[PDB]
DNA sequence: ATCTTCCCTATTTAAATTGCT
DNA sequence: AGCAATTTAAATAGGGAAGAT
């Protein structure tokens, strides 16, 4: 590897890193190095680079491509290495950021005048309720919208006028009506709990007339006089002339504000508010300390009188103006150019080359990667950010464990944490044993990477180590929880972190389907917002279903709009390419999105069945499923047995059905050698971890590592009885499964978990089904809403299998690719394409995908709940001792295999069974006994 | 400026995109639109492009043209099949050498002239290839590609009629470019308005080729506005015959090998510098015009 | 053939033997040039990179041979381009 | 210093002449007496020999043996023809690992799998001559050089002693001394002493195959007191037996290149480091005396 | 400035510091920090080190080595080596491992022989304890000091096999500690991520002990992959158990004297390094290793 | 001695402005 | 619009002195 760098740097900042630079690479004179060095000595050199302090101006290249380019550095647009760059390049009618900086302006002078009442002095000084009768962005909203009323608020003298209490505070005016949304929504948003407004209310005003004081701000009323009783010491030299430059910014632009969209006056005030909460909580985050009393704002850490309200106001002023600056004009650090990504995929990654069919100077980019998986999926995601020029994406995936794989994946293939950052926001204490020296594994929390220009408009110089490895990252293999935040939040500032972090960064959703509804309706609401400032979404799912590919088209091609009347340019089309293990396609698609993706569906589908069939599934007749699950573990043993020793899987759908399945087979009399294990959720930190390490290596077959794994010697039945956690980001194969029925994308999954990895056809079948849930004893009238999108509004007409399934089919993913909308009350696959497209559709609604008027208010975030759980109490397990009503047990010893111990951790029951002990055991965790 | 470097060993090569062309304190030098001004070395520049969103200035033009640096402008292609028109800035203030134009004129005046030198022009894209082979693509002396060139050898030394050429003429570009396709393993139809990468690397090509022919045609005083070959698809001037003696020796397989590599459009500007700067590509077509001129 | 020339200059004597290098040499940043050019045009980069006047520091690499140096700079003895140099070396009986 | 870069993984080797080593602003650089200061990358350096007229401080060798950079001197017993003490200090304050001398020492105290070993690094300089090929001097498959390989494998198959051992040496390496010779036009017998460019870059690729051979030995933690080969002309220690496996297919072609295509001991000294770096021939005798002592 | 070492009987470990060793007149010299010029008599030194702000040239490097007299650097106090090449029987004559090298490895191979001087090895730590008494520490014959001895010397003596002696020595090195911390009036318990005095200056004062060890194993040719006590993966472990000698008789008091009266660290190493030439700790440690070996 | 830190020391680059064509 | 003259100033290089090891 030959690399050469150039130094750009004044100051002795271009002689302390001349040191580093000249310890790693050949002086060719000049300031520039050039030599040839190792990746890892390019690592190095990054880390001992960035690390040295601020103001270090390094461009690298490798061969000609830029590798890194520290700082800020211009460099190279086409040629390398500018001369002077001095000032007043472009210079345009910007309008929109003029609009920005006169709403921001105008609201964040008067975002806390209402914190002048008498009672929130008292609220300082300490002799009332701490909590508000109402909150003061409403007073400060029903001071300027008395204003207003009397006199015209855009070009006049200031004076705080003699204010009331007023129910609503939003009138007609549009730009006094974002100027108003601004100041009452600069803590929380509004929330209506009305269900007419929820159903009707669309537009911007036409739904901020709906917001009124009890949503929130109206706590509890009784001192409702003494919060509107208000003193008018702010009219001042600087406060009145920066009130006044900032009015008459917003009155030389409001011009094109009635020339703006929905969907942009929807995106542009939430990019208002998010800079409005950055400059408000940077100059809450710092100590002033001068002040000029009477008056004040925000307290210490002491207790004491700090922050006078004028210079307060004139402080989240100007910081507010300094975020949008810093947010609207950034060039963002992207990652280094990976040279173990750039050359041919070989043989099963040969599809890979279908970025060398995807134009590289596109704008827009929207991936749907209908990639099969063990193809290499997230590695053809990052090929397909980089062949766009140097990578900045947030690789957004469901689970900790599976954010480690595209983590250790993205390690020893060929990014550093120079570029990369793992973010897992839950300090787990999975730790790796039996030798740390000899591990190469376990990517762990270091960063070392480079920070950003934007933490200096975050509160308090952004945070300690995780929001830097948030805000600062190009490359953020994250959960997916600390981006969908981006779209909003009800109370606090946790919004504008993922905000500005997605503004200026790509977006990378893997597997999506493994989502909720409501999960994967902010997981698209995220992607309009990504698609907003013109990055790029990658999909990576192979089983999508056409609901989904489209609405997630559908909140690009609204955030692609955004985009492009943003920039004041014309909306040429979003460039989709969709990609699979067969092919790729790149078209440029404004419109008829539905014939082109399900013709490429159908190509993927004749591409997936000319090929060998690998699951054989067969629906029992049995009706009964405990003895159904018994004559096919005997049947499947008896057919699919690797010299006598089979793997079953009998993925369940519950906790309790797990444990009901596991004690049936250890008390089944068979000649058989039946050795089972337990795999649900429910488990303390200690056991759950030691089960996913063995079954993770016990259930590769790439190799034949496993035969020392497990005793193959003795012919014996493997049995893992699992829930839908084995579904779900697993790299597992067995050689048969039996299922139980909840949802046919389950079916999909559990076959996908057998034959993963080898290539041999089956011969007779290789997954029986079970004829019913075994939620069908228990509820006839809905079984399959447990782990599935049967519910109360989607009701299947018979529960049966063979009504509602096939009874020999080859499972793969074209009946969830194809897309049904007829006959879904009996059949699993069309009762699952109704409801994705009965609850992902192109409306607005309040918990829907294009909301629009109600990002002003608190609605999407209140009634769309992402990881909408169950209360969820965490039961403790402190050292053998737990905490509440636990009561451990023993459990039956019949066919265990493996039992591993645990003695620390926790284990997270729901509420309702918090009710009775839930008797935690060491083999199988949580149940009803 | 002494001797300046002649035409034919004059070596760099740009088409300048999204910048607007300026002269600072001496050297002209391109502008983009983030403050960014990379120096062109109008001494040794053969042909400057400018794509959409560029504007160069008259100084500017006046150092690259008494340098004598040919300038066009890339876009201006407004038909379906057709590199329709595009505006050449001949630097005509040097004084050309005068005889060689003569030589041309009273053979492209004399029609049975202008026909021999069409035959002997035709077989030059066949010597082309066999001068010319590359490391990658195809080999020129397979069985495929020379059955071809026998056939076309062939068809045109029997020929006797200019529409027999053009006839033929496109049965030489349907050949070569669906060989170059089958090797390369993709479809191919050549249309200049394609977002795929071996059909607009084809038309950078084709910009390539367009100064490389001016800049040939001008080191010997020939004008574009001398067409040997001629007709109804083929409108182009003399710039439409000294550009694609080069495509399927040059430019067609380079374009696919960097369309098959898929890198950027930098990688390719950066490859037709390397190839005609290390086979002397201009001095080839410059001795070949030479030993045109004088038979 | 291709050269590569680096300038060693103060003054705008970094800066009037810039436009000429840059007449026949691309720009590849931090005054140094790197490019491929004929012979004569080496000729013509010599005599009108000479006669610009006095105190130009010009060294220019063919391959990895040194082309020619303008000046006494001291340039290359095993690798080229020094940096922290000075005064004060020897002083010997 | 975080990980820093594996030593089979640095790629820079310098042999400095007449100069003074030192440490300015923490920097390993060798200044001259016309004042000019050459940095070192001395975390990515593998060595650095010194010269006649040279000189180095205490700093220079302290970060320089942190940085693994092991450094010896051409003279003293320098002169090649005795080949006793080349003055060369390495690293150990860091603590190699230990494992290569403990299967090295118990295969070098029993003299049957000494014996067994010395054969294994005898048949690793065909194994080189056939994994690094060079495209400008003597082809490896022709006759003669297929004939030697396979009278030395035949030769050495059957050894018995370390001076039947001696004997084999001497016909593979005088040989392919001659067999070069006669193929590069050239009278050449091999002097250490001798002025010829010949023996000058043969001299100088000695002192750098002895470089890469002794930073091989100190990465696996071998020293130089127990070497495979024990003659009365194998003066040199272990250091020798690794880098002569690499002369015949590294060193000595690419000297006799150089001599006969001009070289200059600049661009020798690099065309080493070339081929050091792109066939990755550190890693190479890392892992092979990996091999070598295994168990 | 000029220190002598004495290392096994006449040999002398010269220590330069702050001077420039070149060759005057036709003999090695070195210009001091006062401005005059010393010479070194070649019969009387072997090992002569160079310690901080000192440089050496390349013909006083080579007629060091022609002479016998074998260069090693060295951090400033002479105890703190980085680097050196390895003892042979003679410098020019010949190239063989030391007699005090190859004993220890056969004494090391055969398993009785080892075993055997691992007792050896800890009953000079117990003689050096008695050996080298200090005036602050604890009195070595006091009663529970003696008693913590005679439960050494019964451990070992007793032992058959080294899991055993690692046992034994822990509990004898942290009794230790636990008698120096009953007699400096604080709860010492040994960790090396502590921040204290005492921790601290003991693991400084431990480096030191491993760097003087590292001398005296490299001044008699003993490799650092040969541990006695320690296990065949631990990098450098003979280094540890060479300084295990002398890490509880004389830098345990010297540490804990050090944390008492709260001193820096420099003169921490001026006392260690005082105590390292007033009782010729080096040259204990060199017997030491030859009583081991020779057995 | 070697090397580092810092204070002169002024020598040396980059920006800035502005008639002039 | 490019440039030139010409100021203005920020920074780069170097030498001497003193303090560390
Ligand atoms: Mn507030
Ligand atoms: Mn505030």
């Amino acid at each position: 590897m030959f690399i050469r760098i150039k130094c750009f740097s004044k100051q002795p900042i271009a002689k302390k890193v001349s040191r580093e630079v000249s310890a790693y690479l050949e002086y060719t004179g000049n300031n520039t190095w050039e030599g040839h060095i190792s990746g890892q000595g390019v690592s190095n050199l990054q880390t001992k680079l960035i690390n040295v302090g601020k103001g270090v101006k390094v461009v690298c290249n490798y061969q000609d491509k830029v590798l890194f380019a520290i700082g800020n550095v211009a460099m190279s647009d086409t040629g390398s290495v500018p001369k002077y760059t001095t000032k007043k390049v472009y210079k345009p009618d910007d309008s929109i950021f003029t609009l920005k900086q006169g709403l921001v302006g105008v609201a964040a002078l008067w975002h806390d005048l209402g914190k002048a009442n008498s009672y929130f002095q008292r609220k300082l000084r300490g002799e009332c309720n701490p909590s508000d009768p109402v909150r003061h962005e409403w007073v400060s909203g029903v001071i300027v919208s008395t204003f207003a009323k009397g006199n015209d608020w855009l070009s006049d003298d200031f004076i705080i006028p003699e204010v009331k209490h007023s129910d609503n505070v939003f009138g007609d005016d549009q730009v006094l009506n974002a100027v108003l949304w601004l100041i009452n929504t600069h803590h929380k948003k509004g929330l209506v709990e009305d269900p007419i407004y929820r159903a009707t209310k669309t537009m911007f005003t036409e739904t901020l007339q709906c917001v009124n004081v009890n949503g929130g701000w109206f706590n509890y009323g009784d001192n409702i006089d003494e919060c509107y009783k208000i003193d008018t010491s702010f009219i001042t030299d600087t406060y009145v002339k920066q009130l006044n430059r900032y009015r008459k910014k917003l009155l030389a632009t409001k011009h094109i504000w009635f020339t703006l969209g929905e969907d942009q006056k929807i995106a542009i005030l939430q990019e208002c508010r998010v800079a409005l909460m950055l400059g408000d909580s940077n100059f809450s985050s710092d100590l002033i300390g001068g002040d000029g009393s009477h008056l004040y704002a925000n307290l210490d850490e002491c207790g004491n009188l700090k922050q006078t309200l004028t210079q307060h106001l004139l402080g989240v002023t100007d910081c507010a103006l300094k975020a949008l600056f810093t947010i609207n004009h950034h060039k963002p650090v992207k990652a280094n150019f990976i040279p173990t990504i750039a050359e041919k995929g070989e043989g099963k990654f040969a599809w890979q080359n279908g970025v060398n069919m995807v134009d590289s100077s596109i704008d827009n980019m929207f991936c749907i990667n209908m990639a099969s998986t063990g193809k290499g999926k997230t590695l053809a995601n990052l090929k397909l950010l980089q062949h766009f020029g140097n990578v900045r994406c947030s690789f957004g995936l469901g689970m900790v464990s599976l954010t480690k794989q595209t983590a250790k994946q993205f390690l020893d293939m060929g990014v550093d944490y120079n570029s990369a950052a793992m973010v897992t926001g839950f300090s787990k204490s999975r730790f790796n044993l039996g030798s740390e020296s000899l591990d190469q594994d376990e990517v762990s929390v270091e960063y070392w990477g480079q920070t950003s220009s934007l933490s200096k408009v975050f509160p308090n110089n952004n945070a300690g180590f995780k929001n830097k490895k948030l805000l600062s990252a190009p490359i953020l293999v994250t959960t997916t929880d600390h981006l969908v935040k981006a779209s909003g939040v009800k109370k606090g500032n946790k919004q504008m972190l993922p905000y500005v972090r997605c503004m200026h960064s790509d977006l990378v959703l893997d597997e999506i389907d493994d989502y909720g509804i409501e999960d994967m309706v902010v997981l698209a609401r995220l992607v309009y917002l990504t698609a907003c400032y013109g990055n790029k979404v990658i999909i990576s799912s192979a089983t999508i279903t056409p609901a989904i590919s489209n609405i997630f088209y559908e909140a690009y091609s609204s955030g692609y709009k955004v985009f492009c009347a943003n920039k004041q340019t014309t909306y040429k089309g979003v460039n989709v390419v969709w990609w699979d293990e067969f092919g790729i396609k790149v078209e440029k698609v404004t419109d008829q999105f539905s014939n082109l993706n399900t013709r490429f569906v159908n190509k993927r589908i004749t591409n997936l069945l000319e090929s060998t069939p690998k699951h054989k599934a067969l629906v029992v007749d049995q009706d009964d499923n405990m003895e159904a699950v018994k004559q096919s573990i005997t049947t499947l043993h008896n057919a699919h047995n690797s010299g006598g020793v089979s793997f079953g899987l009998i993925r369940t759908t519950t906790i309790k059905d797990c444990v009901a399945v596991t004690q049936e087979l250890q008390n089944w009399e068979t000649d058989l050698s039946i050795k089972i294990l337990c795999y649900h959720s429910r488990f303390v930190g200690d056991t759950k971890a030691q089960m996913e390490e063995y079954l993770s290596k016990v259930l590769n077959r790439k190799g034949d590592e496993y035969k020392k794994f497990v005793d193959t010697t003795t012919p014996t039945a493997y049995i893992v009885v699992a829930t839908p956690v084995v579904e779900v980001g697993r790299d597992f194969d067995f050689d048969w499964a039996i299922i139980e029925p909840s949802s046919e994308r389950s079916i999909v999954q559990c076959a996908g978990r057998v034959l993963r990895h080898r290539s041999s056809t089956p011969t007779t079948h290789n997954i029986h089904i079970l004829k019913y849930p075994f939620k069908f004893y228990r509820n006839s009238n809905i079984c399959y809403d447990v782990a599935g999108y049967e519910s109360k509004g989607y009701k299947l007409k018979s529960k049966n299998m063979l009504d509602i399934y096939k009874k020999e089919s080859i499972v793969n993913s074209v009946n969830r690719l194809q897309g049904d909308a007829a006959f879904y009350t009996k059949s699993l696959t069309a009762l699952e394409h109704k409801v994705l497209l009965d609850k992902l559709t192109t409306d607005i609604a309040d918990t829907n995908v294009f909301v629009g008027g109600w990002q002003l208010t608190a609605n999407p975030h209140e009634y769309c709940k992402w990881r909408r759980g169950t209360k969820n109490e965490d039961l403790v397990l402190t050292d053998g001792k737990w905490s509440g009503n636990v009561t451990t047990t023993k459990p039956i010893q019949s066919k265990i295999w493996r039992k591993w111990q645990g003695e620390n951790g926790s284990i997270t029951v729901p509420e309702y069974l918090l009710d009775k002990t839930i008797c935690y055991n060491d083999f199988y965790g949580g149940y009803e006994n | 400026m002494q001797k300046q470097i002649l035409t034919s060993q004059k070596r760099n090569m740009y088409i300048l995109s999204r910048c607007k062309v300026l002269v600072k304190n001496g050297q002209v030098c391109h502008l983009h639109e983030d403050g960014n001004v990379y120096t062109v070395p109008y001494a040794n520049t053969v042909f400057i492009g400018l794509a959409e969103g560029t504007s160069i200035t008259n100084e500017a033009m006046s150092m690259l043209a008494a340098n004598g640096v040919i300038v066009f402008w890339t876009k201006g292609g407004g038909y379906d099949m057709f590199a329709a028109d595009i505006i050449c800035h001949l630097p005509q203030a040097d004084y050309r050498p005068t005889k060689y134009m003569q030589n041309w004129v009273r053979l492209w005046l004399d029609e049975e002239k202008k026909l021999s030198a069409a035959k002997e022009i035709l077989k030059m894209r066949v010597d082309s290839l066999s001068t010319h082979v590359h490391d990658f693509g195809v080999d020129v002396e397979n069985k495929r590609v020379s059955s071809i060139v026998n056939k076309f050898d062939k068809g045109v030394t029997q020929a006797t009629s200019f529409e027999s050429l053009l006839g033929h003429e496109g049965t030489f570009v349907k050949s070569l470019y669906k060989e170059y396709a089958l090797e390369y393993e993709i479809e191919f139809k050549r249309d200049h308005k394609s977002a795929d990468n071996y059909n607009k690397f084809l038309t950078l090509g084709n910009y390539y080729a367009y100064g490389i022919a001016r800049s040939s045609l001008w080191a010997l005083g020939i004008d574009n506005s001398f067409p040997l070959l001629h007709g109804s698809t083929r409108r182009g001037g003399l710039v439409f015959d000294v550009a694609d003696i080069i495509k399927t020796s040059i430019i067609l397989p380079l374009a696919f090998h960097a369309a098959d590599q898929g890198m950027s459009n930098t990688e390719f500007k950066r490859s037709c510098v390397a190839y005609f700067d290390k086979n002397d590509i201009l001095a080839y077509l410059i001795n070949n015009i030479k030993r045109l001129c004088m038979e």
